[PDB]
């Protein structure tokens, strides 16, 4: 439900209002905060195991 | 004579409908248990936005006017009730009326309203309860919902209640 | 596999005809504001008749304007001249920001402004647009003042007789032999919201049956997707039209 | 080919038949914003060829 | 020929001198003074629709 | 909650008057380099003229 900086934490609203020129960069941080979450999560559980 | 206003004046802080969730919010509101200052018409300031009660029996409070200077040469609305319909007017009132823009017709208790002007928006809350006999604010935690907000671009830095009871003023802060 | 596009029931075309085509647009001191609702804001028949100079949209894409629905718009009309158009932005300086009409930073709506010479400059002079140019301080966002107090630099009132007493309008005076820098220019500003009540006004998207428990593309009320779709026993409010999750 | 809204061939004699070509009209004693501009665009590659 | 307009996508004008095509196609036509803003990637209006 | 805005002690106007309005500037290739100091740069009296 964060949305790490861009105009929304919904992919698809970016979608629905801003063109394939403008929804590049918006698009691009939010795959690098679900991508750093999920990591921080896999480490944790490797400790964990 | 300075009243204290208990968990009272609780309003939306936004538009954004969300629901089960809890949210941690830092928006203009009154503070829990501050000063309330009570009149039993003097032209009362407007800070940031306020929290207006009228605890009446007989309808003696009716609307406002607020505004800048509280002459001609400045934009005032008025948001009055005529006993039959609300009405809301801004013009160059003289505290008759010219240049001028907005128009809007619309067709013991305590009545507490929160007035808040940002982005040239005027917004209007308002809340509703069943008081008994007192000489005082009572008590308690009344939610307040969004009547209306109004495109009036204009500075509002004083107000003044228009009568025909007692109603107390207490100021926003940011929270 | 599939689409479904599914629109609310407006047929109106909203005012085109009115507010780009007026007789005179206020100054921009006194810049006017109207609301627009229940119609169809098409902006593909403006390609015969208005030709715009500047349009450009904050928030929004204007290639998706055609397949958005938004919630209420409001329209803000007034005159500036030639190289004043780009301070009507977020985020900006000058004269038109400080002390005529500013724009919040959080700005999300679209700015469109085009020429008229033709009918809002005289050969002899057309001084009947005025811009304020002496204020004690600057404007908060989205706001007017009308006033046409004589300004004093240390605070007092005067005589604009007497000395250090100035009024605080100059005319706009505009000609037919003079560049498009000191040329008439009429600007409109458009502010969307996109909220989750009901929506009024949206463009001209033709709508396509439902189909039913298939992996398709919706597009609700501007909302684009992809699942399946299937009945529902939901408790809605009357004025919701989606729910989310955690 | 001239043009109707509803999809259907007409000819412009007749009603909501139109030409869909405009004439640009240029003249010598215009702003900047109509006046003739010519304008080309260049497309490069950048291959392994 | 002084440009009015020359706006580089994709590269950098600057270097356009140390950089080496594959092949290039040149793309000619006339326009009036504001719809030269419509010459871009990502754009609409009724020169780019 | 409190304001503290601490500036020098400055009270000339800086030469708008010289810079802005001259009778010539120098050309291009020969621009013309000159040091502002000691004054206050206002940027709101140049609203006028
Ligand atoms: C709305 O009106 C008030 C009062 O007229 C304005 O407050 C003035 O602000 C200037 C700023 O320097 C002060 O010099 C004046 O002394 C203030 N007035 C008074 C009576 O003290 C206020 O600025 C206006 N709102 C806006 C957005 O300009
Ligand atoms: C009301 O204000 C006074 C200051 O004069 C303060 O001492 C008092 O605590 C306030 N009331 C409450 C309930 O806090
Ligand atoms: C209303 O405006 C007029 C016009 O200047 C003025 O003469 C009059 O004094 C104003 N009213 C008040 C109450 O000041
Ligand atoms: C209240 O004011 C409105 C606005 O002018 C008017 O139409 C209405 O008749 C008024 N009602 C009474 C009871 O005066
Ligand atoms: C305000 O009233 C005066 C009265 O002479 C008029 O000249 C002026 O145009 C009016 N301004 C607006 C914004 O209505
Ligand atoms: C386009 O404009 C021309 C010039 O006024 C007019 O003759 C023509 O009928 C218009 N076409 C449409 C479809 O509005
Ligand atoms: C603004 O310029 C006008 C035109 O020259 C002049 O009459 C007026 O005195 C100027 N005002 C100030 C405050 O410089």
């Amino acid at each position: 439900s964060s949305n790490f900086g861009a105009i929304s934490s919904v992919l698809n609203d970016i979608l629905s209002r801003l063109d394939k020129c403008e929804a590049e960069v918006q698009i691009d941080r939010l795959i690098t905060g679900r991508l750093q979450s999920l990591q921080t999560y896999v480490t944790q559980q490797l400790i964990r195991a | 004579t300075q009243h204290t206003s208990s968990m009272r004046g609780v309003y939306y802080p936004d538009e954004i409908f969300r629901s089960d969730t809890l949210y941690l919010t830092q928006d203009l509101f009154l503070p829990f248990y501050s000063n309330v200052t009570g009149f039993h018409n003097p032209v009362i300031p407007f800070k940031d936005g306020i929290y207006f009660a009228a605890t009446e029996k007989s309808n003696v409070v009716r609307g406002w006017v607020f505004g800048s200077t509280m002459n001609n040469k400045s934009q005032s609305v008025i948001i009055i009730n005529n006993s039959t319909n609300v009405v809301i007017r801004a013009c160059n009132f003289e505290l008759n009326a010219f240049n001028c823009t907005f128009e809007y017709i619309s067709d013991k208790h305590l009545r507490e309203f929160v007035f808040k002007n940002k982005d040239g928006f005027l917004y209007v809350y308002k809340g509703y309860q069943p008081i008994d006999v007192v000489r005082d604010l009572p008590s308690g935690f009344n939610t307040l919902k969004p009547i209306f907000k109004l495109p009036l671009g204009i500075n509002i830095t004083n107000f003044r209640a228009i009568l025909t009871a007692a109603y107390f003023v207490g100021y926003l802060k940011p929270t | 596999s599939g689409d479904v596009v599914r629109f609310p029931n407006i047929t109106n075309l909203c005012p085109f005809g009115e507010v780009f085509n007026a007789t005179k647009f206020p100054s921009v001191y006194a810049w006017e504001r109207k609301k627009i609702s229940n119609c169809v804001a098409d902006y593909s028949v403006l390609y015969n008749s208005t030709f715009f100079s500047t349009f450009k949209c904050y928030g929004v894409s204007a290639t998706k304007l055609n397949d958005l629905c938004f919630s209420n718009v409001y329209a803000d009309s007034f005159v500036v001249k030639g190289d004043d158009v780009r301070q009507i932005a977020p985020c900006q300086t000058g004269v038109i920001a400080d002390y005529n009409y500013k724009l919040p930073d959080d700005f999300m709506g679209c700015v469109l402004a085009w020429n008229t010479r033709n009918i809002d400059a005289t050969s002899t002079g057309n001084y009947n647009y005025k811009y304020r140019y002496l204020r004690h301080g600057k404007l908060r966002p989205f706001e007017r003042d009308i006033s046409n107090v004589p300004f004093s630099p240390d605070g007092k009132p005067c005589t604009p007789p007497a000395l250090n007493c100035y009024w605080p309008l100059n005319d706009y005076g505009f000609y037919t032999t003079t560049g498009i820098g000191y040329q008439p220019y009429r600007v409109v500003v458009l502010s969307f919201e996109l909220l989750n009540a009901p929506a009024t006004v949206c463009g001209p998207k033709l709508s396509t049956d439902l189909i039913k428990n298939q992996c398709v593309n919706f597009n609700f009320n501007g909302l684009t997707g992809t699942g399946v779709l299937t009945p529902s026993s939901k408790r809605f409010q009357p004025f919701q039209q989606f729910g989310r999750d955690v």
